[PDB]
């Protein structure tokens, strides 16, 4: 049904903005690992990226790709700027969680929580 | 303007719940039931979405209950059937409907207990 | 009984401002420094 | 034990209500005085920049100052978000609310340009709520954590959070952590069931 | 009801019975509604229990003292609106706000009656009914409560 | 009403330099705080003259016991139901008298705000917050108090806390 | 005459009969253009109307202020000028219009 | 420019902000306040506590003023109930406030004298502040976040010897404040600093929802005291202190002249505070007292579903401000039948103070910053909330 | 209580009254234990007396325009203290 | 062991926390003291019992000390009434 | 309560108590906060002074730290430590010989009187942590020392699981540190040139997982492990990857041993703390070792960590600014060896 355009009409004009990210995004991790004195690599961080914008690809509401550029451009300024310190940055990478296993053997042996 | 769009509105993406709490989750709208105890029927009116109910365990220093289910205490109230199915599809969680259940009406009469 | 003013009231507080204006003038101020100051010449 | 009030005021801003109906028509869907004495005008999603335009440059209704901008979220309704805006005359000495509805994907205008205070009050509305608004200059997370994932006052985020920190010597950092609480929120449900006589 | 009290005078105290194991009768409470009564005789079909007296010392429990022995015992805690008896096992374990309140099914007898379980902390403090028009409907037995 | 707050011959223009140029005006400044290393300080010996206070004064919570030696508390849950930091957990029994008492009584003394909201709700004057404010403590786990570090508590302060009552009981 | 109008900005301004009714003048006419009933027409012109008549009636301004009602004239000028530029922004939203959209059901039921 | 990110321990202000701002060489380019570091989420826990045990949400959100956040939320609450306080405790909630606004004023010109440099004014009138303190504790039991200030009244009755206490305070009090006027009023390097800092002009401040001594220091005449008056307001006598040439300085005299004035306000509350009960007595709104739940059993029963469930306000929504010190405090409680409220947006007076930094401070050193923030005087719990 | 040449030291470099106003609290303090008080407590039917029932649910609602309300009185500079 | 038990197994290593420290337990049990109390004897069939005070006891609840079979015991103080 | 009843994290419980008495040094602090995160008890024994045992207390959560205080000299503080505990893992071992200890007393005495308590106390399970490559007769005089000891320790607690690490590095080690500190004095006095000796370093967490594993898993009870690392590098590689990463000059002048050893002994002599010694020299140059069948942190199951990867964190001090800033890839890139 009909629905107003939050900024883009059709999911692949908005795809044009999630490209414009994904440029800015990338060309910016080397500056962060730089600037923020962070130790992952570069390739491993950029890996991030690609792995973040693309578990949002699923979606085909523009208007949802439309918000997550704007959430996503956010999390750029802050990130470009120094705003978010170190531990920001890499809290996105679950440094001391211990990754939850999936197997359901794996989940029975441990936990009443499915 | 007024693009057209066919999904049922997903925001799980906007929403911000970590993926296991939006993924392995089970809303339960439902009326909730009058408390036997009293006689009130003013709790029986509005629909709830409360979730599954997860681990209870114990504090080993104080014996407190602890818990680690961030979506324990949430019990969202809505006003209709219609409108809970439509939060919770909204927000990618699994629903459970469970419908209404109004006492029917019993006829009741005094001079009844005194026949014969 | 019950915490109430005093009978009659409790009186009166100041509270404008009382900053009290004083002091030399400026003619006799400097004067007395230039008098000070040709004596410590002479 | 009842207030003391004027009835002067009921009138007085009532009639206000449908001055304000009369000169937009095309914007207001509902305005009632309450019985609080205090006016509402609840105006379409579209009417926000005209409507409190007029409220602030109308001789016969100044309302120069914006007290605050705030977004109730009721989530039955479709249109959840029901930002509302209370506004101040200091020339009538009178109050006004102006109330519109905005749902989680249609992003409403931004009145930064009617008044300068909501520059701020609409970044928190974003950063609490979520809803977007318009060519708004420099909207980003007013309160909350500058990595934080969820917008906060919406009635289906849950109390605590699902992060939390703590300091890890292995990795010499402030790190976050799924939420585990050592002692779950006892939720009571103290809510009677015998209704009030209205 | 009432902001405030008129009542100056002398309070009056009945003499508390046993009437089981499972319905603790602080009958000093009651406030001789004849639900009790009506439940015992209607409901359950167990006509023991019933009024005693006229003036404001009717005191409703067994002129002799028999237990009230009868599945569908328990139900008279829950239709009584006056705490006057209610369940000696849960006596003082829990007060009801706290309780958080899932519902679920009766499996000790397979009328499976749906029922409430209350629990507080993590631990199951009362089964009551929940009503069920078809299956229980507001009742449900001794056993599973 | 409003009030406005901050709205040439030779006599003035001299007094204006005489004040600018041999300044005299910090001077009435420098004078004001010369009247004050000759007053009486107001500093009390700390911990010998502790400071003045009221018998409403809030602070570390108690357990009274009845003179008989009975515990006052019979297990409400009228007390975490108000209490809005969310801090108490009274788990109760029948004790084996038949009577009505506490297994389980907590309050987490580092979420509780000393709000007395659970001095003011006890029908029987059990709970109550008495005038310490010397029980710092070094460890965390010292904070969390028992039924037992709160009854024993109550079992120090009685003679201090009952006086305060008494003398804050008609207004209350 | 005034020296200074309280409020900081608002500088006094002299000629205050003649700044105003250029402002009020020019509003009277920008209001012509909308719609023959409009509400806005019909009671902007109802007050500009009313202050363009005092404006002209009286020639003292601390004399003019009490009648318009306002604060120092700075002021009610300062306000002129305002309501011309809504008048010219109110034609072009064209608010007198049939209302846009009924609020979908239920969106203004507090008690839910 | 050069980046330099204010301390957010930095000892300037209150010590929870950091103000990234763009050193242009010696001048501040322009200024980007982070706040966010107190946001200890009190309007999203309101929402799961009922209307008494609130209160207390309140008194902690301008920890400087106590009981004039609470008189908000009451007045609040009592208008949803439509039921309103008994003669006595609007009395002692109008000397109350007044008493907070001596101790947000000496709060905000001492503290704003430290971070100029001036050190000796804070001594002074913090021992002023522990004898208004002693007040707080010999009426509500703490020396701060008393909770004094509840629905429909006070929570218990001035102790016997309160009045004759503050009357000696008062007394006394007025010379304090002209001997941090003699130290401060006229000194060259006080008025360098504060004279022409700062000037916001009227319009603007309107625009910018300032409402505070922000709006009254640039000569707007607005107090809500005196405009929308709440309580007994009505019936005490004061002037307003407005300013012109909106700056530090005309801020800071008005500051210094709501002082004595509120000395005026609580002269006429000492001389003219009448026999009464403290809080209304419809047990349904407040609690029943300690005899009467104890005696009678309407009371036990009101007593035991108020301090469980609560008061259930009828439904609706209100917005109350009250001239808190720091400027417009107000509520807009939005309520369903319930127990507990279903929204409280605080309107802190310094969510729009602070917005207005940038414009404020512009064209202005370093140095000329911190005066900025002295004066608007915000404290970071009532902007973070 | 200091010596006279001490205060009129204080007195003179203050300039102001100072035995008058201290700020130290000698005899001026209440003494504490005051007296025990006793506080001030038909057709009382709660029914009347309903603050909370009394409100009702918001009423929703040529010709000449009318203001939301008279504009304000403009003050007046005070009696007492016109400047300080 | 507390009046309510809690006495740890010898095997809890809950134990631990009492190592170079102690336990906090009353030793005044109430089960005990309110059992070392004479009998209220009383000459009215139904009796009071504030607590021994007004206000500053517990709320005032009347016993029927009817039956010398049992003495009534206020189920906030614990005092037993011999008729 | 061995049945852990709660969701991994703090706050919930895997039901293991330990004592972990060299908790106060480097790999302690890590075990305390696996073992810790694990959320397990931990009775740490402290014979150090409170002030310096507060970086222990945030890794844990309310009531899973217990701390007291022990000595080695009297038992009895060894006994009260390992009485309610059920697993006990060993961490003593100093460099240097205090006046007071010596490498028999923290080698050999101490963790045989632990291990003794530990018998008989009861406790499951005795973790303790002998040098890899140190075996009798290993020329060194704390290695031959330290295998003395396992024997000890097998005898009196057979069951016990002994874990062999290699060099281990990680940020406040003593390994690639004492190789970086070089750069203070002259340049690297490499014996050999560095070359000739090869040595396989392992980082604290690969180690301090490993343990926390073996405390939990049910076959290591009587297995030995050596905890070996991914790569072995020659000394000379190492010292040069040290330098380039620390970002100083290198210069590898060579000399012999027995220099070296004559050397520290003056080192050694400083009473507080030996900046180098001739125990340690030894290990360094004529220590070298290639494992050959143990288990391993693989089996454990931790992947060992390579030293590419996690060496600015512990060598981006010794930098001095305007090289901190210098990134990883731009490191001198290092190199394997087998031999
Ligand atoms: C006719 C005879 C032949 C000719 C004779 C010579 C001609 C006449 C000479 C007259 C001299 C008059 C005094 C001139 C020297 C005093 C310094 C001065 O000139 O003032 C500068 C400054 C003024 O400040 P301001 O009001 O801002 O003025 C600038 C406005 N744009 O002042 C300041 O603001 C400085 C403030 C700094 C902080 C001061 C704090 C108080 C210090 C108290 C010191 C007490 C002890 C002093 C004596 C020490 C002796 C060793
Ligand atoms: N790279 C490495 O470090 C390697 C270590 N190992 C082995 O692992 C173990 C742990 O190594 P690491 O922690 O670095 O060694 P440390 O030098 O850090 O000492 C370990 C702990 O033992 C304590 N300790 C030392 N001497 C005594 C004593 N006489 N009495 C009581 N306590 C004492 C210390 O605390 P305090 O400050 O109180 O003395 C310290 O916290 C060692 O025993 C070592 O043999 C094996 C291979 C490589
Ligand atoms: C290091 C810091 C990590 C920060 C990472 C980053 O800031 C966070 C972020 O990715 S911000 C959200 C991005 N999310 C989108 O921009 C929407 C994508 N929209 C789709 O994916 C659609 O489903 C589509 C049809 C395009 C699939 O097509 P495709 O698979 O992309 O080709
Ligand atoms: S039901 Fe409860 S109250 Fe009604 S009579 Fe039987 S017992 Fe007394
Ligand atoms: S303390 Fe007072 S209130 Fe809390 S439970 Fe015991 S008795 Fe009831
Ligand atoms: S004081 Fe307030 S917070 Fe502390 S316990 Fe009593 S009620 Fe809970
Ligand atoms: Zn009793």
């Amino acid at each position: 049904t009909s629905v107003k355009p939050i900024f883009s009409r059709d999911l692949n004009e908005a795809k044009r903005r999630v490209r414009e990210l994904y440029r800015a995004w990338y060309r910016e991790v080397p500056n962060t690992v730089h600037l923020m004195q962070l130790d992952i690599t570069v390739k491993q961080g950029r890996d991030k990226v690609r792995e973040m914008f693309m578990k949002n690809a699923h979606v085909t509401d523009p208007r949802v790709v439309d918000l997550l550029v704007i959430k996503g451009k956010m999390e750029l300024q802050e990130t470009i700027k120094v705003w978010k310190q170190r531990t920001h940055v890499m809290r996105f990478f679950h440094e001391t969680e211990t990754p939850r296993p999936k197997d359901f053997l794996s989940k029975f042996y441990m936990g009443h929580d499915p | 303007q007024l693009i057209t769009v066919d999904e049922k509105l997903d925001i799980t993406t906007l929403t911000g719940v970590p993926e296991e709490h939006i993924k392995t989750r089970k809303v339960r709208i439902f009326v909730p039931a009058r408390n036997n105890m009293q006689s009130g029927v003013n709790n029986t009116k509005k629909w709830k979405m409360e979730f599954d109910t997860r681990e209870r365990w114990e504090n080993p220093l104080m014996g407190w209950a602890s818990t680690a289910d961030p979506l324990s205490n949430m019990v969202l109230t809505f006003s209709a059937k219609e409108d809970a199915i439509a939060f919770a599809e909204k927000n990618g969680w699994s629903y459970d409907v469970e419908e209404k259940k109004v006492p029917k009406p019993k006829s009741k009469s005094y001079g009844a207990n005194f026949s014969w | 009984k019950q915490d109430m003013p005093p009978p009659g009231g409790y009186g009166p507080i100041d509270y404008k401002r009382n900053l009290p204006r004083r002091g030399l003038s400026g003619y006799s101020m400097f004067a007395v420094g230039i008098g000070a100051l040709i004596f410590g010449y002479w | 034990t009842v207030r003391p009030r004027s009835d002067v005021t009921h009138k007085q801003l009532s009639a206000f209500g449908e001055y304000v109906a009369e000169i937009l028509p095309k914007y207001v869907q509902q305005v009632q005085v309450s019985c609080l004495d205090e006016l509402e005008i609840c105006i379409h999603p579209d009417g926000v920049i005209p409507t409190l335009t007029f409220l602030r440059d109308h001789t016969n209704a100044q309302f120069k100052s914006l007290a605050d901008l705030t977004a109730v979220d009721v989530p039955t309704r479709q249109n959840r978000f029901e930002i509302v805006y209370n506004l101040l005359s200091l020339r009538f000495n009178s109050r006004i609310r102006v109330k519109t509805y905005a749902d989680e994907l249609t992003p409403i205008d931004s009145i930064v340009s009617v008044h300068i205070a909501a520059n701020w009050y609409e970044r928190e509305v974003w950063d609490m709520f979520g809803v977007f608004f318009f060519n708004h200059p420099d909207l980003r997370r007013i309160l909350t954590d500058y990595g934080f994932e969820g917008h906060p006052f919406r009635k289906d985020f849950p109390l605590t959070g699902y992060v939390e920190l703590r300091y890890d010597d292995e990795v010499k950092r402030v790190v976050a952590e799924p939420v585990e609480l050592a002692q779950e929120f006892r939720k009571f449900d103290l809510n009677s069931p015998w209704e009030a006589f209205p | 009801g009432s902001d405030r009290s008129r009542f100056l005078e002398g309070k009056r105290a009945v003499e508390d019975k046993n009437i089981g194991p499972l319905v603790k009768t602080i009958m000093t409470r009651c406030i001789q509604c004849t639900r009790c009564i009506r439940f015992a005789s209607e409901i359950a079909g167990v006509d023991d229990l019933g009024t005693t007296g006229r003036g404001n010392d009717m005191q409703v429990g067994t002129y002799i003292e028999k237990m009230f022995m009868s599945e569908l015992s328990g139900n008279v805690i829950d239709i009584c609106p006056v705490g006057a008896l209610t369940s000696k096992p849960y006596a003082f374990t829990a007060r009801p706000w706290e309780t958080r309140k899932t519902e679920s099914i009766d499996v000790m007898d397979a009328v499976g009656s749906n029922i409430v379980v209350s629990t507080r902390t993590g631990e199951v403090m009362r089964i009551l009914p929940r009503m069920h028009e078809d299956i229980n409907e507001e009742w449900i037995s001794d056993k599973t409560r | 009403t409003y009030k406005y707050v901050n709205k040439v011959d030779m006599k003035s223009a001299t007094d204006n330099a005489a004040r600018i140029l041999m300044w005299t005006e910090l001077i009435r400044g420098l004078g004001m705080t010369l009247s004050y290393l000759f007053r009486e300080p107001a500093t009390i010996n700390y911990p010998f003259e502790k400071g003045p206070l009221s018998p409403r004064f809030r602070g570390e919570h108690a357990l009274r016991r009845y003179p008989s030696g009975e515990e006052r508390c019979i297990a409400c849950k009228l007390c975490e139901a108000i209490c809005p930091a969310q801090a108490i957990t009274i788990e109760a029994e029948p004790r084996a008298d038949g009577s009505r008492r506490t297994t389980r009584y907590d309050i987490d003394m580092t979420k509780c705000i000393y709000c007395g909201f659970c001095q003011e709700a006890c029908p029987v004057d059990a709970i109550v917050e008495g005038p310490n404010f010397e029980f710092s403590t070094e460890t965390h786990e010292e904070l969390l108090y028992n039924k037992e570090k709160l009854l024993n508590n109550g079992d120090k302060w009685e003679a201090e806390i009952a006086a305060n009552i008494q003398a804050d009981y008609l207004y209350r | 005459l005034k020296k200074t109008t309280g409020l900081v900005g608002l500088a006094v301004c002299d000629t205050p009969h003649e700044r105003l009714t250029i402002l009020y003048t020019k509003t009277l006419d920008i209001l012509k253009h909308f719609p023959k009933h409009a509400a806005y027409r019909k009671y902007t012109e109802q007050i500009t109307n009313e202050k363009l008549d005092m404006v002209k009636a009286e020639p003292d301004v601390k004399k003019l202020e009490a009648l318009l009602q306002g604060g120092e004239v700075e002021e009610v000028i300062l306000q002129a000028e305002k309501e011309l530029s809504l008048a010219r922004k109110m034609l072009k939203w064209k608010p007198w219009e049939p209302l846009v959209e009924e609020p979908p059901a239920n969106q203004w039921k507090w008690p839910i | 420019n050069m980046t330099l990110n204010f301390g957010p321990q930095h000892p300037a202000a209150h010590g929870v902000l950091r103000l990234v701002l763009e050193l242009s060489g010696e001048m501040v380019r322009k200024c980007d306040p982070h706040i966010g570091l107190l946001h200890r989420g009190t309007e999203k826990l309101i929402e799961y506590k009922t209307y008494l045990q609130a209160l207390p949400y309140f008194d902690r959100l301008d920890y400087v003023s106590m009981m004039c956040n609470e008189q908000a939320y009451s007045i609040a609450v009592e208008k949803l109930l439509n039921i309103q306080p008994p003669p006595r405790a609007q009395w002692i909630r109008v000397l109350f406030g007044e008493i907070t606004r001596i101790l947000n004023h000496i709060m905000a010109v001492t503290t704003h004298a430290l971070d100029i440099g001036a050190m000796t004014p804070f001594f002074w009138m913090f021992e002023e502040r522990e004898k208004m303190f002693e007040f707080y504790e010999r009426v509500s039991g703490a020396r701060m976040h008393a909770a004094y200030i509840r629905p429909g009244g006070v929570h218990q009755d001035l102790p016997l010897g309160l009045l004759d206490d503050i009357y000696e305070f008062s007394k006394n009090f007025s010379l304090r404040i002209d001997e941090v006027e003699e130290m401060l009023t006229n000194n060259r390097i006080w008025r360098n600093r504060t004279v022409d800092i700062g000037v916001v002009t009227a319009e603007d401040a309107l625009n910018y929802g300032f409402s505070g001594v922000m709006l009254r220091g640039s000569g707007i005449q607005w107090d809500l005291r005196k405009t929308q008056p709440y309580d007994v307001y009505d019936q005490v006598e004061f002037d307003v202190p407005i300013g012109s040439r909106g700056d530090c300085y005309d801020r800071y005299l008005c500051r210094v002249e709501e002082m004595r004035q509120s000395l005026r306000i609580i002269e006429q509350c000492l001389n003219k505070m009448p026999p009464g009960e403290i809080k209304v007595d419809d047990a349904k709104v407040s609690p029943p007292k300690r005899a009467e739940m104890k005696t009678s059993m309407e009371s036990l029963i009101h007593h035991f579903k108020l301090y469980t469930e609560g008061y259930q306000v009828p439904p609706g929504a209100t917005y109350t401000a009250i001239e808190a010190p720091k400027g417009e405090f107000g509520v807009y409680l939005v309520s369903d039948g319930s127990s507990r409220p279903y929204r409280c947006k605080i309107k802190a007076p310094g969510f729009a103070h602070l917005a207005g930094l940038d414009k404020m401070s512009k064209g202005h050193m370093l140095a000329d910053v911190v005066a900025i923030i002295g004066t608007q005087d915000i404290v970071f719990g009532e902007i973070d909330r | 209580s200091a010596t006279r040449v001490i205060q009129k030291l204080r007195n003179w470099a203050s300039g102001q009254d100072l035995q008058a106003k201290l700020q130290l609290r000698y005899q001026e303090i209440a003494k504490r234990t005051q007296p025990p008080p006793k506080l001030p407590v038909s057709n009382n039917y709660y029914c009347t007396r309903d603050g909370r029932r009394e409100v009702v649910p918001p009423s929703i609602i040529e010709k000449k325009a009318v203001t939301p309300a008279p504009p304000m009185k403009r003050w007046e500079l005070s009696k007492d203290q016109p400047y300080l | 062991i507390t009046h309510t038990g809690q006495v740890y197994d010898e095997k809890d290593y809950r134990r631990v926390r009492f190592v170079d420290r102690q336990k906090e337990v009353n030793e005044n049990f109430a089960i005990d003291l309110i059992a070392q109390q004479p009998v209220n004897e009383v000459e009215h069939r139904i009796i009071a019992c504030d607590g021994g005070g007004g206000a500053l006891g517990h709320p005032k609840v009347y016993i029927n000390l009817d039956k010398e079979t049992k003495t009534g015991t206020c189920g906030y103080c614990g005092l037993q009434f011999k008729q | 309560a061995v049945i852990p009843h709660g969701k991994g994290g703090r706050s919930s419980v895997s039901g293991v108590v330990a004592t972990v008495f060299g908790a106060t040094g480097f790999l302690g602090r890590y075990v305390v906060n696996h073992l810790g995160r694990m959320g397990s008890q931990v009775i740490i024994p402290y014979r150090c002074d409170v002030y310096d045992i507060m970086h222990l207390r945030l890794m844990g959560d309310l009531g899973q730290l217990t701390f007291l205080e022990w000595d080695a000299r009297d038992k009895d503080s060894i006994r009260k430590a390992v009485q309610h505990s059920n697993v006990v893992i060993n961490l003593i071992g100093r460099e240097w010989e205090t006046r007071n200890f010596d490498f028999e007393d923290v080698f050999v005495n101490i963790p045989r009187a632990i291990a003794q308590a530990s018998k008989e106390a009861g406790v499951e399970r005795f973790i303790h942590v002998s040098h890899l490559n140190a075996s009798m007769k290993s020329s060194s005089k704390s290695l031959r020392s330290k295998a003395v000891g396992e024997k000890e320790v097998r005898s009196v607690f057979p069951e016990a699981i002994i874990i062999r690490p290699s060099d281990i590095f990680g940020r406040e080690d003593r390994f690639l540190n004492h190789f970086a500190n070089y750069r203070w004095f002259l340049a690297v006095p490499l014996v050999s040139l560095g070359f000739k000796t090869v040595k396989q370093p392992v980082y604290v967490a690969d180690v301090s997982k490993g343990i926390v594993n073996a405390t939990k898993d049910p076959d290591a009870v009587g297995k030995t492990f050596a905890f070996t690392g991914p790569n072995r590098y020659l000394l000379f590689h190492l010292v040069k990857y040290i330098f380039g990463m620390t970002h100083r000059t290198f210069i590898p002048y060579p000399l012999p041993l027995f220099v070296y050893s004559w050397i520290g002994k003056l080192f050694g002599l400083s009473p507080f703390e030996p900046w180098t010694t001739k125990d340690k020299v030894e290990r360094i140059h004529i220590s070298d070792v290639m494992p050959t069948d143990l288990p391993g942190l693989e089996d454990l199951g931790v992947q060992p960590t390579p030293l590419e990867l996690k060496s600015i964190e512990v060598l981006r001090r010794h930098r001095t600014y305007r090289w901190l800033s210098s990134e990883i890839e731009e490191t001198k890139p290092a190199k394997t060896v087998n031999y």
